């Protein structure tokens, strides 16, 4: 049984440990670092998935359209502040209009 | 296919693209100058892409190739092969 | 009299439409002709697959849309609403490009 | 022609179930989530490694990872992530 | 006949003098206790060494002068001789901020 | 006390002269002071974070260098 | 020293040890540090010759920071390589616009 | 104590290139930062392309291609020629 189950995760932690070990990071890798990484995955993916569902219910779609991804990104301040230049995969953009154009 | 296809991004296409920026009027010389800007950006990306393709002992260029080409631009957000 | 809408009237419902709809807005075959014609100079007779083409157009579209939004912001900053060459060059220069 | 691959579809499945048992899941969002996971992983790991090299310590522990996270992430996200990391590493050490 | 120069030319000579001389434009101790105040709220009982603060002032001065240059370029873009708040916000926002 | 006002109005006038402006608006001085406060707070939150991590009560030059590295500034000279 | 026998001036052994201990690859080809050092001296010599030319332009026998700043700004390849690089005592180039004249 | 620095090395670089004008310690620091940053950038991106090239052992060809892909045309080509010549000499 993988040690993630007793820690509240699902990972085979040795997989991530090997990824770090072959990643040319350091000669000694802390055993708790991959576990903390797995927890980071769990919770960050939880909040991002709930953002995806947020934007999905914004259109009453049980599946996703990448417009949901764009809505989740741009409606969250930290995501937009972090990085926004590289392409959005079919998600489009949020065209912001001004109050001096339209009559 | 190989001769004077820079007009693929057409003047109505450029006008529609500028519609997404929130502009009411697009001047006549906007189209060709943004065409030149697009040409410059595309050339800059594809130079890195083809150099990586030559490095990888590959004849075909993949999407992940241009992903790495744009990687050193310095943002690297979501997308295919991220 | 014909129902001639004043310039800027249809734009409201038009931006209502295309802000929600998320399809493409550029002819595909001219674009693949363009990417070919720029590829042969770098590398002739490239055996293009079905992929590695839509990603390029999506990326360039996102970049130019961001640039156009920045240019619109600059134009509003210039106490006007329309686009011009100087707005585009200022937006590009202030973007580090 | 393949035996076993490391993908996170089970992770997103069970996390969404434990969060909201009413939403579907696709594979495009799976791939995007995997991309963001990988990028944040290299960001955190590289920041912690360079910080440890800055502190002349050749052993990488949970403290370096937590400090790197607290300095890269936004303040509220940084603090909550550091609290979660501290509790996770403490419970992992207790379980051993 | 009092000797009062017309406005604008002495500004140009000041610009030239500040171009030739590359000394710090803000006194050291003001930056010192400003950094002390701004670090009081984060963590208490922090002592600042002699170094690590001139670096802060030089980095701030260099990047702020670059921002002023971009702002002046955008002001020439606006066809005027005065710096404006919208100039500064356009300079800041279009730089990825 | 009130040490942010220590940067004087003529100092900001000279700073804007370095920016090549003939006439500078009155609110521009305080706007420049405000963006300077934002600049320093953005730098110094990271500097204090690194200081607290570094197990050192003193903010060293390497501390400021590492604080500036992440935000893309990447200064040269001091602690290069 | 084996740096000199390579036609190299930067320390080949020290750079090789940096490559081996820089968390780059388990097996570092011994020619890789030589290549890296060669790139480094090429760039350094370009910088030094441009700085010397700028110093000769300003009728000065010493490489002051302004000389090196002008040397980098005068080279288009250097500007592409170093565009956001800011150097003290170099100020900015004498850039003026006829609109405000 | 004895440390690893390019003081004498960059000094003899100057003495091999320009034996007429001395160098100040500010320019020494700037050149040291430049040489170091170039070293780490080439090393890391060569390593990551090698990882993409499913090779865990780096040779001179990998560094050659990495420099030819990062540096501009003339600089990259000159580096390629000189480095390939030096590697062929040594090995």
């Amino acid at each position: 049984q993988s040690r993630s189950a007793k820690a509240g995760l699902t990972f085979p932690v040795g997989r991530v440990h090997r990824l770090l070990r072959r990643g040319n990071y350091a000669q000694r890798i802390g055993s708790g670092a991959p576990v903390y990484l797995t927890a980071v995955l769990e919770y960050l993916a939880a909040e991002i998935l709930e953002l995806a569902g947020n934007a999905a219910r914004d259109n009453k779609k049980t599946r996703i359209i990448p417009r949901h991804l764009q809505l989740a990104i741009r409606n969250d301040d930290e995501l937009n502040k972090l990085l926004g230049n590289v392409t959005i995969a079919q998600g489009g953009v949020l065209p912001n209009i001004h109050q001096n154009l339209l009559p | 296919i190989l001769r004077d296809n820079i007009q693929g991004i057409t003047k109505p296409a450029i006008r529609r693209l500028a519609r997404r920026g929130g502009v009411k009027r697009i001047s006549g010389l906007i189209y060709e100058e943004v065409r030149a800007v697009l040409k410059s950006f595309l050339e800059s990306v594809i130079r890195d892409s083809v150099t990586y393709t030559e490095h990888a002992k590959r004849k075909t260029v993949t999407s992940l190739d241009v992903v790495y080409a744009l990687k050193r631009q310095g943002r690297t957000l979501y997308g295919f092969g991220g | 009299k014909p129902h001639r809408y004043k310039p800027g009237t249809v734009a409201l419902r038009e931006i209502r439409r295309f802000q929600k709809s998320t399809e493409l807005l550029i002819r595909k075959l001219p674009f693949q002709r363009l990417v070919r014609e720029i590829a042969q100079d770098f590398k002739t007779d490239l055996r293009f697959q079905s992929s590695a083409i839509g990603a390029l157009q999506e990326s360039v579209e996102a970049y130019l849309v961001s640039l156009f939004e920045d240019t619109n912001l600059a134009a509003i900053h210039a106490k006007r609403v329309t686009i011009q060459k100087k707005e585009i060059k200022l937006a590009r220069r202030l973007r580090g490009e | 022609s393949k035996a076993r691959k490391e993908t996170y579809s089970s992770y997103i499945y069970k996390v969404l179930k434990q969060t909201h048992p009413d939403t579907g899941i696709s594979q495009k969002s799976m791939s995007i989530l995997n991309s963001f996971v990988n990028d944040i992983f290299e960001r955190i790991a590289t920041e912690a490694s360079k910080l440890a090299a800055y502190n002349k310590k050749s052993t990488i522990s949970a403290r370096e990872i937590q400090t790197a996270v607290r300095l890269i992430l936004p303040g509220e996200l940084a603090k909550h992530a550091v609290s979660e990391g501290t509790r996770a590493v403490t419970k992992y050490s207790s379980s051993t």
